């Protein structure tokens, strides 16, 4: 369990993925040319999880950059850490998906998918001990959503024994790119329920609301949204990148987090909430409190509306491990009604000395909460409002799809909601 | 005061003994595997693991077949659209040709009938003239 | 790479093509001889390149009479197009759909298709066709319908989008324009993917009100139309912050196959005089899009509901300013959307400000926007047209001109019944869900 | 749609035809020898619609001059612009039709018709894109009416897809005493209803009345009547002869003007009304559209409704003013336009005014009031036919009485059809 | 000769082995390079160390893990010359905290290699006593690989003793939610193959480090150094010429009256901080009293709620029999110490003259005398009850069970393992009834 192969698909996937590579490069002391210039051995101890060592002591991200359109590729190459990527790992088409899940999944995406698998196969065969795959994408468009899910099932077929992990950006009418987002998101959730082991639900509704309500940004941009995502992704991957005991690899994390196979959708949490221009304090009790704060969730769900099946809490910076242990016990004891009683010791804590880029102290929460059903209900209501009138359906059926695929994706997503509700209501005294 | 000490063993780096505070209430101390068995159980587990991996791949193969059926369905629909557009247009251009030629023939036959009438008028003028005085 | 083939049909289509191709040349730095001195290479979607470095429009200009195309053949841009892509017959369709579609059009249709086939052969990623024509002329109505049908046979479902001129009495050339419009709409409905209608009365009134032109001519109308066409194609010809291709226009603007007629709105339209125009913000130009006086088709959006809105910005425009402007538009009670549309906004931003033709009527602006909106209010334009059709057809007035060309009266009934179904489709689609 | 082939038949047809060629030659800057000495490029842009270019830069009218009498030819050759015509295009007989439609249509005219077709075929075959034919003739005599209508059906047979247009002079007891004019006119209307696409009704009753009442000419002559006709013909052909958008060719004009095949008889209007020896404002010109005094057909436009109108304004005037005044004239007079033909009035403005004027207006009206002209001919016809007066003049030439009853019925049906559309409501 | 082979399995087993073998080297005067300048006095150290042709002393031990990271530290660290590379065995991928993965999937590919190495160590023994197995109950390797290895060891060495040093899971340092499943699964499969298991609860050692050693947040290095002290006390009479627990069979004889009830409770004293200000040495009475105090136990449980069936006092250092007997006499005087009716109330006492040894620079102070009590009490059933309850809470919902089923395990195995531990709980109740 050493190497992770990272794939970024479509505009959103490549934008949050480039930001992920830029934050973890800074944390590991890697410059834009791939050269190591840090001053800690903890920075290089597990560098091979995400980077390959090339000729001359340079480190190259084990990342494949995918799109059905070339503009995104050019903008990543032109971005701050654009030159760090392996040039032959940029795989792109020329047509685009036209914001249509069916074109990404069945037509144009299917034409590009084998070029992507040849590049991820070269990265995989080079691995001494491949953990699995990490995919960043949005669920609202055509490429990230349709082609991204097509890639997942093709990768599931060739690497059935590897962990499949996604960072899936859920659409919101508050910051929307296309009118058919609820269709593209529902068809993708159907795929994710069946083919991923761990999915981090990154909700644009929640990110927009943090920027508007908490950060007081009257008009948030993708830059403001992606700053919260980059800090969150740095936080959730902390245990994969630095030496430690807990959730040190993708399979140990899955075994600790996923009690039922379909219930693998995580609600990430982060404290402190910052803007790109930033307060100057945050104590251990203050950090632990944000675990139940809807305002600190990256999925637009209230954790107090459901119950946590499992939680991974990651604390970063110079703080007392004794204080963190005392505060985490107190937060569980005082909030016993928001944890399922039939999964004992379901909250695991980790403390890392290296804080994220730009902060002195931070907290990241990976929650498997039954409150995530609110995110799926929101997508489902938006889907039904369109599907009831068969609006925009001819663009999907024109690609060879049947109406039955829509009804099936909708049913599977409602069953998922019904499953979360079942465990939320379950008591220890059966 | 009752303690029965009993010497057990004495050695180079040790000494041992038993100390008895009370004897027991009830006199007396009362109230295999095989490589084949192990192998059979391990192989049965391996077959269950391989059977469920095969079921997973069988379902992924069913998704690949469905993908081929949607690509084929879109191709067939585009072909039927072409076929229908082509014969609707051939029917429309031919009906229009029949009609335009029919209208042209009817109006030329009307003018030709005028010519027949004119030679018949000419005929009567000729017999009115000549066959007189 | 992502090529778009332009087809300009009849006088209106060809004259609008003159204005568009002149403007594209000015925008990309292409000289009238096709040369371009020494970057953004997205203009390759609209221009092919020869071994001698000359850039040639991926376009065909067609008319059944040679007069209008002869002006292209002998004018400033006569070296820009190869002679084989400027196609004309000898006799026009005499304001009769039947002559454009059958009698006269059938004689030149194979030659036009042959030229389009040669342009398609030079495309590695053909997106589809942009067809420019009027609804009213015999060629614009009849020849376009015939060409649309033949393009569906040769290219199947390959995208076909229109720029159609809706008839106006102020500049109307024929009494039978309502007949030609209904017959062409009926024939074209199942072959077109998206049609951007431009009403001549609306452009006429914008020229009078906003540009202070007493009696606007086709030169005034066409230069403004060229500005709108350039805005719609700027996302394909340039690579800006946010792009929208032919496929994205279709997916975002057309919820049902027959409901494919977006309303075009453009802002700002300022007179080349004034000087004290003070630069309009992104919020101000966005607000202007929902004002009826800036629409390209006369209809009242307050009497309808929006199902999709595509915003095409160009110039000094930043995404943050666009989102702030659209957010205030979402809070407008007077701007109503259908309940089956959770969000109906597709945004495209290009860095290139609107270029104006030297000596034209329009002022140089720092930023401009073109809105493409699918509104059930556009059914008012169809109702207006259908009523004029009914008044004449009840008496069979002028019908003998179409019947004499081989058309049957049953085709008039079928075309009108199809447009009656379209009117009911706009009514059903604007209804709230149960 | 470039070339027009012009034919002039009989005395009236050749007299109004020579006058048409003289006015349009002056407007296009063409002298009596066919030489161009104009100043403007608008004069030559569409010169090929009516003229052929001969050797040495000279322009020759695409005109065929026809008569059963050979004196009319001599008088045209001797007239102003007589030398401009192609000498081999003069086709003349020796006999004269004796004001008898039957002699022109079936006897003497049929003997000369093939010599005429020889000459019109040569003109027509030489065309790059033939629009059709234009005929000037009277309906009251024998050659223009009988032979003129015979020519129409023969040319129609050979060129069924070309436009057939006539300038037909309607007889009046005020200018000619010939008793059989009602017969010749009715037999010709019967032919015109079935074989022409557009017919301009030039009424001698209206021409005489303008000269007598308005121009105060106590005894008008054909020269006085023909001066009004030449200005009218210059006005109605403006859009065929100069660059423009509207009714630029004979088929586009027919499609805009003719809603029903038989209702193709136009009532021309002209302002200002002038004599051969004598500038109105835009509102003054637009008002004359409803003025019976300005009509070249003896019908009152306020007695019926306009199915369609083409309004042609010539001279230096504001297009904005013309547009405002034309909208005002139809809004204020909505009851005189049929409501079931929307936007039925089309306007055109040309910078070049007619010869002798600075500003003019010409109206081509398809009005249901034209039925008054046909009723007048019909009453005169019935007064004679009821007594079978002069019938042996026609039956002596081989005709049957049945042709008269048929021509009479067709003309009464035409009146009844105009009345039907006049009374029709949109409902 | 009475040789013992040590088997260190998984992270816990390997890291505890580092601590034990470091302490044995210090106790016998063996340097990290295997050299010994021959302190001790006798040659009994040969039971745990073999000798090479170059005069080096090598542990009779195998270190096994399904992943290489922890064992790699042994391969490259301070004691890398002490072990030969063939006795440090690792795979590539671990058992991911899943018993089924360690037992049925991954373990299966390395088990023959481990048995081959054990067979080569056994070949160097003239009087092999048996095996000492170090492992965690909670890890996938510590649970799954250990039970698989125990089964094969019973087939290959039927009449040989197998003693365990097992780490009982604690939430303060727990690495997985599924540790109760792994613990019940490994106990079920190992029960009939093990002769005696000394369980160490991480919470008890964690609290002793906090209370007695003043360590705020104890690490595995703190816990293992203390575990090493207890293991050294129990093995002292095999590695030195002692008088009690002289051979491995003597452990079953002295502590195990019934094969299933083979889990003795370990108590140790004194545990004093190295940083403590010059305190006076604790007497035999004081260290004996500490033996009967719950706060000094290796497993959290209440001996007052149970009955003793065997008791062994292992004294070390400056200790005289008269002082031991006087100390035991006072304890019986003031305390009950209830024994089962079928066992005599009393103690087997051993004094090992070798002084307690501490790692230089460690947390423990060097003491003149120490004692380790091994007692088989029915009170240890409390630890099984706590574990069984956590198993039941999760298993009632089938939570995490799909991870084990996906590896080829059946649900029935969970029921069987739990039913076996329910029988073990009833056995403790029946055995302690009178
Ligand atoms: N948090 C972010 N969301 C983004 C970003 N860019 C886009 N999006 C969201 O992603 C969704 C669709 O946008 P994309 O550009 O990723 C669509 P994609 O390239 O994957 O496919 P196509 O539809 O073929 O263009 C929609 O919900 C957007 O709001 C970004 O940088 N950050
Ligand atoms: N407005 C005009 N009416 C004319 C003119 N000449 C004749 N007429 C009218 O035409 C009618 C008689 O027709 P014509 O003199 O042309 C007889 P045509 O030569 O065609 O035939 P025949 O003399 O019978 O051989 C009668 O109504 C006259 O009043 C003219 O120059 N202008
Ligand atoms: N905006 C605009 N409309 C025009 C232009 N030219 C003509 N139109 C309009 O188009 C309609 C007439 O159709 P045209 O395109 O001229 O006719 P055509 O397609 O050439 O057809 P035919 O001439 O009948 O063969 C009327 O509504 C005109 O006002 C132009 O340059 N610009
Ligand atoms: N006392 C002590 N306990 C430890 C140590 N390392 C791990 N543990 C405990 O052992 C349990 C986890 O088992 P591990 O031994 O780490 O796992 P493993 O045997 O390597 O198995 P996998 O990693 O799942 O293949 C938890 O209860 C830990 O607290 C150690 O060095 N000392
Ligand atoms: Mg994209
Ligand atoms: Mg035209
Ligand atoms: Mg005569
Ligand atoms: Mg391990």
């Amino acid at each position: 369990m050493r190497e992770i192969v990272h794939i970024q698909a479509g505009q959103c996937g490549n934008q949050i993925g480039a930001k992920f590579w830029e934050i973890i490069s800074d944390e590991h002391g890697i410059d834009a040319t791939g050269a190591y210039h840090g001053d800690s051995d903890l920075q290089l101890e597990r560098i091979n999880v995400y980077y390959n060592e090339a000729s001359g002591g340079k480190y190259v991200p084990r990342a494949v950059l995918v799109d059905l359109e070339p503009g995104t590729m050019d903008s990543v190459r032109s971005g701050p850490f654009g030159q760090i990527f392996r040039p032959d790992n940029f795989v792109f088409g020329q047509s685009g998906a036209g914001n249509n899940w069916a074109k990404g999944h069945y037509t144009e995406g299917a034409e590009l998918v084998d070029s992507v698998l040849d590049v991820v196969r070269k990265e995989a065969e080079s691995c001494d001990c491949l953990q699995g795959f990490q995919l960043t994408h949005s669920l609202g468009g055509g490429t990230g959503s349709g082609m991204g899910t097509l890639l997942i099932s093709k990768i599931r077929e060739e690497y059935p024994d590897r962990i499949m992990n996604t960072y899936s950006v859920v659409p919101s009418p508050k910051v929307s790119d296309t009118v058919v987002e609820p269709y593209n998101a529902t068809l993708s959730v159907h795929q994710l329920v069946e083919n991923t082991d761990e999915t981090y639900c990154i909700d644009n509704e929640a990110l927009y609301d943090i920027c508007f309500r908490t950060l007081k940004l009257t008009t948030p941009t993708y830059g403001d949204l992606n700053h919260l995502v980059s800090l969150t992704m740095s936080g959730v991957t902390t245990c994969l990148r630095f030496p430690g005991q807990l959730n040190a690899d993708l399979r140990k994390l899955a075994v600790n987090m996923v009690p039922f196979p379909r219930l693998h959708f995580f609600m990430p949490g982060f404290a402190p909430l910052t803007s790109r221009g930033s307060y100057r304090a945050l104590t251990v009790p203050e950090l632990t409190q944000q675990m139940f704060d809807a305002k600190n969730m990256m999925a637009a769900c209230d954790p107090r509306h459901g119950r946590y099946l499992t939680v991974a809490a990651i604390f970063r910076g110079r703080m007392s491990m004794k204080e963190v242990d005392e505060q985490m016990l107190n937060i569980q004891n005082k909030n016993s009604s928001y944890f399922v009683e039939w999964i004992p010791n379901n909250v695991k804590t980790a403390v890392c000395d290296i804080p994220p880029r730009g902060l002195k102290m931070s907290a990241t929460f990976i929650g498997n909460s039954t409150a995530i059903q609110e995110l799926f209900k929101r997508i489902s209501e938006q889907f039904t409002a369109m599907f009831r009138r068969k609006a925009f359906l001819h663009w999907y059926t024109g690609e060879g799809m049947d109406e039955m695929e829509f009804t099936e994706a909708e049913s599977n997503m409602n069953d998922l909601v019904s499953e979360y509700q079942q465990y939320q209501e379950a008591t220890a005294d059966e | 005061a009752d303690m029965e000490v009993i010497e057990l063993n004495k050695a180079t780096s040790g000494q041992s003994w038993e100390v008895i505070l009370k004897p027991p209430s009830f006199d007396g101390v009362p109230e295999d595997p095989s490589l084949e068995e192990i192998q059979k159980k391990l192989e049965a587990a391996e077959e269950r693991r391989k059977y469920q991996e095969a079921e997973l791949l069988k379902h992924l193969a069913e998704k690949r077949e469905h993908e081929r059926e949607v690509i084929q369905k879109a191709i067939e629909e585009n072909n039927n659209f072409i076929k229908m557009a082509k014969e609707k247009l051939a029917q429309k251009m031919e009906s229009n040709k029949e009609n335009r030629e029919a209208h042209l023939a009817a109006m030329l036959e009307r003018l030709q009938e005028k010519d027949k009438h004119a030679e018949e008028v000419r005929k009567n003028k000729e017999l009115k003239e000549e066959a007189s005085r | 790479m992502r090529e778009c083939i332009s087809i300009h049909v009849g006088q209106a289509g060809v004259q609008i093509g003159n204005a568009c191709w002149e403007l594209y040349c000015l925008e990309h730095g292409i000289q009238p001889d096709g040369q371009m001195p020494s970057g953004d290479d997205s203009f390759n979607t609209f221009f092919s390149e020869t071994g001698a470095g000359k850039h040639v429009p991926r376009a065909v200009f067609v008319d059944l009479e040679p007069t209008v195309v002869d002006e292209v053949r002998t004018g400033t841009y006569r070296q820009l197009f190869h002679p084989e892509q400027l196609i004309t017959g000898k006799e026009d369709a005499a304001n009769n759909y039947a002559r454009g579609h059958y009698t006269i059009g059938k004689e030149i249709v194979d030659l036009v298709l042959d030229r389009i086939r040669k342009l398609a052969d030079q495309c590695t990623g053909l997106q589809g066709f942009l067809i420019f024509h009027s609804f009213g002329g015999g060629t614009g109505s009849g020849f376009t319908s015939l060409l649309m049908e033949r393009l569906s046979v040769d290219y199947g479902k390959k995208s076909k989008l229109e720029f159609a001129i809706y008839p106006a009495p102020q500049v109307s050339t024929a009494v039978v324009e309502p007949y030609n419009s209904i017959l062409t709409t009926h024939t074209t409905l199942e072959h077109s993917d998206c049609a951007f209608m431009v009403d001549n009365e609306a452009i006429y009134d914008i020229c009078r009100r906003n540009l202070d032109i007493e009696r606007p001519t086709y030169t005034n109308l066409n230069r403004l139309i060229g500005q709108i066409v350039s805005s719609i194609t700027a996302s394909l010809r340039f690579d800006g912050a946010l792009n929208v291709d032919l496929t994205e226009f279709q997916t975002n603007l057309v919820p049902y196959p027959r409901i494919h007629f977006p309303l075009v709105t453009y802002a700002p339209v300022i007179s080349a005089e004034k000087a004290y125009h003070e630069q309009l913000s992104v919020a101000e130009i966005t607000n202007a899009c929902f004002e009826p006086a800036n629409q390209m088709v006369k209809c009242d959006p307050r009497h309808g509901k929006y199902m999709a809105c595509c915003m095409l910005y160009r110039g000094d425009v930043v995404p943050k300013d666009v989102n702030a402007a659209i957010a205030t538009i979402k809070t407008k009670r007077t701007i109503q959307f259908v309940d089956w549309c959770p969000t109906g906004f597709k945004v495209g931003i290009n860095y290139q400000p609107p270029t104006v033709v030297p000596g034209g009527d329009l002022a140089k602006v720092q930023r401009a926007v073109c809105m493409l909106s699918n509104t059930t209010a556009i059914a008012e334009a169809w109702a207006r047209l259908d009523h004029k059709f009914d008044l004449m057809y009840a008496k069979r007035a002028f019908v003998h001109w179409y019947v004499g060309e081989g058309m049957e009266e049953g085709e008039f009934s079928e075309a009108r019944e199809d447009l009656a179904a379209l009117e009911k489709d706009y009514e059903e689609v604007g209804m709230d869900s149960g």
